[PDB]
């Protein structure tokens, strides 16, 4: 569904669209007014289509047959219509202006308007910012719309999204497909995953989400890390961080690359490992330095803390919690001492290593505020014992 | 479970008495021999005065079984020491504690 | 192993660097329990022997350092570096002979300025409480949350100065002599943590005259020789050096500045004292001469008739030697003032050799040629070494920025402050750390010392130089903000919150002034905190604007807005905390729109009188939302308010819905009672909105408006009715058991009063018929009831007390006004 | 109350003490005027020991002003939600910008020495980097009014007075390759900010002063509010300043900038957002000429409010001035297509009715003549 909203959707992604004419030679070309095109959403890959059923909405490719999907951009709603258009070979007019002209888009084959669907009252109590958007004939005067260009890094960061979701699905996917079955003294009987193009896309994203070297100056240093906060919080309202979340659940049911071969062969169960690490790095890597996201965990903490004791990312899943810690003070008040035991049995278990302690010390200050809940839990339970 | 050892005899005739401050240098083990407080680190005599409970038991019994001059070992179980609840960061629970004391002088 | 090992076993000295961070974090911030914890597992004598091992890796060694600053000294230094920028100066002897310079032959402006840090200092700064490491004390029996908080670790402070002072000077030589091993390993090793460690014992106190002087040589002798060695300015030092060197600089910077605060005070009484034997002694004059002259007499008692503070504005104004005529002080007085500036201004060096001879002059050349000879890449020692440049170039200024947070006292106040500024200090310190059942305790009990002392109702002015009610406001809020959606925790806290801020506002008009500047911040925080039951920051908010019109024309439209929205959300929602507690959901939120409605009450009606620019607004806004008058008065499908009162009686008879019906507190909500009284709070705002008569007589249009709309929001039969509506009256049945109606659940006669200040200032009782309906139907049978009731039994009834209340608060002056 | 009041000598000694510290501040201190600002700058200039080096000056070490000005840069630069008030930064801007101006026929002579002057106290801020500090701080400040943002317009004013070249392009060269919104999006939000005439305050504070409240601590009769009709006049007036002078002496370039910024993604004209400040201080002064229509005698505390208006509406009109001067055609259809016309309409209605109220009254004689100044 489609609809008029206003907030950070004007800077999220989903608000981004891709217009494509219908024909493939010079479709760079300007836009001129009465143009047939196709209106796409890049984070999913669905056109803007006019069905009977559901009026306006988003279908997919294999339904979108230009009819449905065909739209023009008019300057004014008066039924002109005079001419069928006429095909020109280059760039063509200079025509439609970004941030100045004001257009009206219309459905070629049905002729409506896209404007709001008036909402009804008491959707002031719902407090929605969100107007539905419908075609009718007649419209209203302020349907017309500023098209606004795009960063080169978003409409990226959009189409890496979509590609991302589908791989990252497929994958979930055969997972969930061969969950219960074991593949005995046979197969796995069922289709190959896709463990290098996910090796790859989850090695690319690390580099593409790489924070800046110290070495730069300050001013570009500001400036990668300002496009780094922008490419995280993009890719965490298309949801990317959840799906990375439930990969790594799924691969966890697994405790070991035998366990996985059980169910999905030895083939798969070799890059078991590289997976899960370049999974949470690639957590690690989205919430760096962005405290919202980091935030986030508050609800699922214990999340992390069952996953330190396990082996295969004992030092990913460590770098994630301090990154969460140092990000979060929410998470610092909702501390408890099972986390706490947890972390000093991980110091016991695993060794004497620095980086646990320095996740203890950002258990106790946050942003110069001291929790004194945890600085206690920590001393009670780590100090007196001497060992 | 106040228990006394002499480790070096004092004149064994002066005891303290209640109301009379007791000046002592003390190191503070536990039973696995972890040391978690000594006067002698600070360079100050610890002064206490009998029957005000300033001090756990172990040391209420401890030093009135001592006389002047006299170093001894005490031990003391949980019960007359801290007890379950135990000294946060210091001693743990259920601990019997081992001290070293050496009674200076009566005050 | 020995700890020196740690040199070749780079991972035992990394893990344990992080343990003694560790260590430092958990004691950070004023756990002076956690400090008392690590006092056993490191010793006085392992940090005392850590400062002077020279072997040691500088990691471990800065953090043996840092370990004890922590441990022992990092609570105190804060707490008085948090009092130091205030200076509150006794009247005393001592603060008497402060003088800017030392007494000597050469010139006020040559006079050359005695040490920093060197002198007699009579400003009030509470001392250092410590507390010795003991672990065979008996424990004590005070659950959590009740033993007092407790002090930091003790450790011989005079023995730490001379070893500090001493190890100072040995890094100084051995720099001089350049050699290739140095302490720690590195200049910085060396160096940072002995100048961290004198630095806190500075803003400490600890260091007399001597050691500040033999720390002043250390730093640069030359200058600071008082009537070879190389000094730590020349030894061409790193960046962190020169940080501490510039935190050092500023220390003896600040001094200066308290001398000159010190020797103004100073000043202030003495020339006080003179001016006030002079004024007697003219006055005198005065009084004798009258006869003579009685014209000029009137522009001579001016002075004694003018306000004291106008008064000195006057008997000082002759600097500029146009205007000196007219000040009647002599020249010896008026130049006692004259030559006192001339030296301050030569103190501050304004007034007009290759060495500085000074410490501006020291610390501007110092600054300029470090920036000369390098190109710092430290952004902090950017920052400090261009502030003090700034406070060398401008010491007027910052004694002006200075100047508002000093007072002046009596000697015989000193404790009370003293004991204030300890609660203070308190206060202070519960920023920083996240609010628990321990710190809401001492904030209680300092709010409470802080109230029972005098000086805080005597000297407002000094608690708002201090800054206490933004301190207060900043813990409230801070704590109000974690997890507000889900509950309002330590409303303990917040009601304290209230009773130190929303008196502070009564306490003066300058007090209700700055917590008026404030009003937005409030509101926003207010929305959320309806739920809790007792004073509030709207009640914080009510306070602000109560009784001051200067304040409530201040008012603005945007936070009447705000306060309406949350008002419109109150009657267009229910309370999430009542519906999980069970009780039948309704659309709606009656007490939180009361709330709002009498703040706007207090907001609008001032001193008896409406104000008609603040009343017009919450008209109009109340009237775009028409949500906020109640489901209710809505118009179409809606039922009027007599419908809804009668509605609302019936819940109170009928449970399961006036409440779940399945109380330790007694005060649980009844819904019937909370529709009944915002509908009560509504009719009263709007009736003190209604326009004063003197406006209707002289026909302004505008309040010929807002009278009709009132009227067309409420229309008379109703009030008529609910004035006539019975109430419940006590009676003696069963053997004489009293039979008494629950007022929190029941309809009361403040409802009804509310309905009559409305009759009475919109509609008005003009025609004898209407006189006389109102009173056959509502009024004469309550005065009966009151006057029945009015006996041994029921005289003290708190229903007979409520009809009293209405009675003579509403009734009676009405009709003492329709008497005729 | 007046007739009670304690004579000084009753007081005790700290209160009077204090009272007389304040005093003293106000009269003495306040009033005293130290100059360090020039022998600050000429300091933090001269570099040291880079003669004897004889490569450092190749080397192109900063020199202390220079090193000043790198750090606010780059605190301007840090990534950040909000910009920090920064006391140091506010006192070291108006040192610069005091340092800047450094200030009945005149010759030409020396008329040309001064400019010559304000040139080369210019030339030691811009060389140094002001421009683009003062250009980081605007984008910075995001839209809050302030005194850090007040004091980054004073500076830029003072390096920009006389129509500055240098500065012009070195500030239009920055903003071209950095191709940032927040400069220009800071501006549009602090013009919508921006206030005019509010007759709901006129009436109140007309209604306070009329009250007479006296403070019930000692006494302070008719004490002095907070003027909240155009409190941020002053602001108004440097940020239109500062448009204008970045546009003096007919800069094209800057001129079309303005209007429209091809390498930005987005686009703001700055010469539409001037206009429509205009129209709403229009709407406001004839509001309020409404109001004083049937009142004979316009009085002292309206005066004031009309002159300060006029101040402003001068200042809007030669920003708007210098943005067409040279010309710049685009500006111009710009303002044609605008709505300039409107705003022109009621200005001329109320100068035609003020001119004949005002010409009645002779006391009224200045507010006539800044009237048509204003016209």
């Amino acid at each position: 569904l489609v609809y008029y909203e206003g907030g950070a959707v004007c800077t999220h992604a989903r608000s981004l669209w891709r217009l494509e004419p219908l024909r493939i030679s010079w479709s760079g070309s300007h836009l001129r007014w009465g143009q047939p095109l196709r209106i796409r959403h890049v984070t999913t890959g669905r056109y803007l289509a006019l069905t009977e059923d559901q009026g306006l909405v988003v279908v997919d490719a294999c339904k979108a047959h230009t009819k449905a999907t065909s739209f023009c951009f008019r300057v004014s709603k008066e039924k002109l219509d005079t001419a069928p258009k006429r095909d020109v070979e280059g760039m063509g007019p200079p025509e439609i202006k970004y941030g100045e002209s004001l257009c009206f888009v219309q459905h070629v084959a049905s002729g409506l308007w896209l404007t709001y669907a008036a909402p009804d009252p008491k959707a002031l109590r719902l407090g929605v910012l969100k107007k539905k958007a419908i075609l009718h004939q007649e419209g209203h005067m302020d349907d017309a719309l500023f098209l606004t260009r795009c960063q080169q890094e978003e409409s990226q960061a959009a189409r890496m999204i979509h590609s991302t979701a589908g791989l990252y699905n497929q994958f979930i996917k055969g997972l969930d497909s061969f969950s219960g079955k074991p593949r005995g003294s046979g197969p796995p009987a069922g289709p190959a995953l896709p463990i290098e193009a996910v090796i790859l896309s989850l090695q690319d994203l690390i580099g593409y989400f790489e924070p800046p070297s110290e070495e730069l100056q300050h001013e570009e240093k500001q400036s990668k890390l300002r496009s780094l906060r922008n490419r995280q919080s993009l890719f965490q309202e298309e949801g990317m961080l959840s799906l990375v979340l439930n990969c790594i659940d799924r691969l966890n049911v697994y405790t070991t690359a035998a366990h996985f071969a059980e169910y999905a062969g030895e083939e798969a169960a070799e890059s078991w490992k590289e997976i899960v690490n370049l999974l949470y790095e690639l957590l690690a890597s989205l919430i760096r330095g962005n405290r919202a996201n980091c935030a986030l965990f508050s609800t699922n903490l214990d999340w992390v803390v069952s996953k330190l004791d396990r082996l295969e990312a004992s030092s990913g899943i460590l770098e994630v919690l301090y990154c969460v810690l140092i990000e979060s003070p929410e998470v610092l008040n909702i501390i408890q001492e099972n986390h706490i035991k947890s972390i000093i049995s991980l110091l016991d278990k695993h060794g004497r290593n620095h980086k646990v302690l320095d996740v203890l010390c950002s258990l106790c200050v946050c942003n110069g505020v001291a929790v004194r809940s945890n600085q206690d839990l920590i001393t009670e339970n780590l100090l007196p014992g001497r060992e | 479970g106040v228990q006394v050892e002499t480790i070096s005899p004092g004149d064994g005739r002066t005891f303290p008495k209640r109301g009379q401050t007791c000046v002592v240098h003390y190191t503070g083990m536990l039973e696995d021999g972890k040391k978690f407080d000594s006067s002698r680190d600070r360079n100050k005599p610890f002064k206490f005065m009998l029957g005000k409970q300033e001090v756990i038991r172990g040391w209420e019994e401890g030093v009135a079984q001592m006389s002047v001059g006299q170093r001894a070992k005490l031990t003391i179980s949980p019960d007359y020491a801290y007890g379950a609840t135990g000294h946060p960061g210091i001693i743990p629970p259920h601990a019997t504690l081992v001290f070293d004391v050496e009674l200076l002088k009566l005050e | 192993m020995d700890i020196l090992e740690l040199s070749e076993r780079l991972d035992l000295q990394r893990f344990h660097s992080h343990t003694l961070r560790l260590y430092r974090a958990v004691c950070a911030l004023g756990n002076n329990r956690v400090a008392h914890a690590l006092c056993s597992h490191v010793d006085q004598a392992q940090l005392l022997h850590a400062l002077e091992d020279a072997h040691l890796p500088g990691p471990l060694r800065a953090g043996y350092y840092d370990l004890l600053i922590s441990i022992h000294l990092e609570s105190a230094c804060r707490s008085r570096r948090s009092m130091l920028s205030e200076y509150i100066v006794p009247l005393t002897p001592e603060t008497r002979a402060i003088t800017l310079f030392p007494p000597g032959r050469k010139g006020g402006n040559a006079r050359r300025h005695g040490l920093p840090g060197v002198g007699v200092t009579t400003s009030l700064r509470p001392p250092h409480h410590f507390s010795p490491p003991c672990f065979v004390a008996a424990l004590p029996a005070a659950g959590v949350a009740e033993a007092p908080a407790r002090l930091s670790p003790a450790i011989p402070l005079e023995a730490l100065r001379d070893k500090a002072l001493r190890m100072l000077g040995e890094a100084v030589r051995d720099g001089g002599q350049h050699a290739r091993d140095p302490v720690g390993g590195s200049v910085e090793f060396q160096f940072v943590p002995v100048l961290k460690l004198v630095s806190t014992l500075l803003v400490m106190g600890i260091f007399g005259d001597e050691d500040v002087k033999q720390i002043l040589k250390m730093i640069e002798p030359e200058v600071f020789t008082e009537e070879l060695e190389e000094g730590l300015l020349q030894m061409k030092l790193p960046e962190s050096v020169k940080l501490q060197m510039c935190n050092l600089l500023e220390y003896f910077c600040d001094q200066e500045l308290q001398h000159r605060v010190e020797s103004l005070a100073a000043f202030a009484e003495r020339y006080v004292d003179k001016l006030q034997a002079n004024q007697r002694s003219r006055y005198a004059l005065l009084m004798r001469a009258f006869t003579m002259s009685a014209a000029e007499t009137a522009r001579r008692t001016r002075e004694f008739r003018s306000p004291p503070q106008e008064q000195i504005n006057m008997l000082l104004h002759f600097k500029d030697e146009a205007d000196e005529e007219d000040c009647p002080l002599p020249e010896d007085i008026r130049q006692d003032l004259q030559d006192f500036h001339q030296d301050l201004l030569a103190h501050c060096g304004i007034q007009l050799e290759k060495k500085p001879q000074s410490l501006q002059e020291l610390v501007s050349h110092m600054v300029v040629r470090w920036a000369q000879e390098d190109y710092v890449q430290s952004p902090e020692l950017v920052r400090a070494m261009f502030s003090l440049l700034h406070r060398q170039y401008d010491g007027l200024g910052e004694l002006l920025r200075a100047l508002p947070r000093a007072y002046t006292i009596s000697p015989s106040s000193v404790e009370d402050t003293m004991s204030l500024l300890e609660c203070l200090g308190q206060i202070r310190s519960l920023l920083i750390v996240q609010m628990g059942p321990q710190e809401e305790n001492l904030m209680i009990q300092s709010i409470g010392n802080i109230m029972n002392n005098k000086v805080f109702y005597q000297h407002p002015n000094l608690m708002r130089a201090l800054g206490m009610h933004e301190t207060v406001m900043e813990v409230m809020v801070n704590v109000l903000g974690g997890g507000e959606t889900k509950e309002i925790r330590f409303p303990k806290m917040v009601t304290s919150c209230c009773r130190f801020l929303c008196y502070f506002c009564r306490i003066s008009r300058q007090n209700q002034r700055s917590m008026f500047d404030h009003l937005s911040y409030l509101l926003e925080n207010s929305g959320i905190g309806l739920g809790m039951q007792g004073s509030t920051p709207l009640d914080v908010a009510a306070a602000s604007v109560i009784d001051n019109n200067e304040l409530a024309l201040a008012l603005q439209e945007q936070d009447l807005e705000k306060v309406v929205s949350y008002l419109a959300g109150c009657g267009l929602q229910s309370c999430p905390m009542l519906l999980a507690k069970g009780y039948p959901d309704i659309g709606w939120n009656p007490c939180g729109g009361e709330r709002y409605l009498d703040f706007l009450r207090f907001a609008v009606f001032v001193n008896g009188e409406s104000v008609e620019e603040n009343a017009n607004v919450v008209v109009r806004l109340l009237i775009r939302k028409p949500e906020c008058f109640g489901p209710a008065l809505r118009g179409e499908g809606g039922s009027g308010l007599l419908a809804a009162i009668e509605e609302a009686i019936r819940i109170s008879e009928d449970p399961a819905r006036d409440g779940p019906g399945v109380p330790p507190e007694e005060n649980r909500v009844h819904l019937g009672h909370a529709i009944m009284s915002f509908y009560a709070a509504l009719i009263d705002l709007l009736g003190r909105c209604a326009p004063e008569m003197h406006l209707i007589q002289a026909g302004k249009g505008e309040a010929l408006r807002i009278r009709a709309i009132l009227r067309s929001l409420v229309p008379l039969d109703d009030l008529v009715g609910i004035i006539s509506l019975p109430l419940q009256i006590p009676t003696l049945g069963k053997d004489g058991a009293l039979v008494q109606p629950k007022m929190s659940a029941s309809f009361v006669p403040d409802h009804k009063a509310s309905m009559v200040l409305f009759l009475d200032r919109v509609y008005g009782i003009e025609n004898q018929d209407f006189l006389l309906h109102v009173l056959d139907v509502g009024f004469l049978p309550d005065m009966r009831a009151a006057a029945s009731l009015d006996t041994a039994t029921f005289s003290t009834t708190e229903m007979a007390l409520a009809l009293n209340r209405y009675l003579c608060l509403a009734v009676l002056p009405l009709i003492t006004k329709c008497a005729p | 109350a007046c007739f009670r009041m304690t004579p000084l000598y009753n007081l005790p000694t700290h209160r009077a003490c204090n009272m007389f510290l304040e005093s003293y501040k106000a009269a003495w201190i306040l009033t005293e005027d130290h100059s360090f600002e020039d022998r600050m700058i000429d300091d933090l200039s001269k570099a040291g020991e880079q003669e004897e080096e004889e490569e450092e000056v190749e080397e192109k070490k900063p020199d202390p002003l220079h090193q000043l000005v790198l750090h606010f840069s780059r605190t301007a630069l840090t990534e950040k939600s909000k910009l920090d008030e920064d006391y140091l930064y506010m006192a070291y801007a108006d040192i610069m910008a005091k340092s800047c101006h450094l200030e009945v026929e005149v010759s030409f002579e020396e008329k040309e020495m001064e400019k010559q002057r304000l040139l080369y106290q210019q030339s030691r801020l811009h060389t140094r980097g002001a421009a683009e500090m003062v250009l980081q701080m605007i984008s910075a400040c995001k839209g809050e009014t302030g005194a850090m943002v007040s004091s980054t317009l004073k500076l830029g004013i003072s390096i920009l007075n006389g129509g500055n070249a240098e500065v012009q392009q070195k500030m239009l060269d920055y903003l071209k390759d950095k191709k940032e919104v927040g400069f220009f999006q800071s501006i549009q939000a602090l013009m919508q900010t921006c206030s005019v005439l509010d007759l709901n305050a006129f009436e109140r504070q007309n209604k306070a002063e009329g009250l007479g409240m006296v403070n019930e601590d000692g006494t302070v009769i008719n004490r002095q509010n907070g003027e909240k009709v155009m409190a941020d006049d002053e602001f108004t007036q440097d940020l239109f300043r500062f448009l204008q002078l970045l546009c003096e002496g007919h800069n094209n370039d800057f001129q079309n900038y303005l209007r429209t910024q091809t390498g930005n993604t987005t686009t703001i004209n700055i010469i539409i957002c001037t206009v429509d400040y205009l129209l709403r201080l229009q709407e406001s002064i004839s509001d309020f000429y409404w109001y004083y229509s049937g009142k004979d005698v316009i009085e002292e505390q309206g005066k004031r409010n009309f002159s300060k208006a006029m101040s402003v509406a001068k200042q809007v009109f030669n920003s708007l001035t210098e943005y067409i001067q040279g010309p710049c055609t685009g500006n111009q259809q710009s303002l044609a297509h605008s709505r300039l016309w409107d705003a022109v309409v009621g200005f001329l209605h109320v100068f035609a009715h003020m001119m004949m109220k005002l010409a009645q009254d002779s006391s009224q004689i200045e507010l006539l003549k800044e009237l048509l100044d204003l016209q």
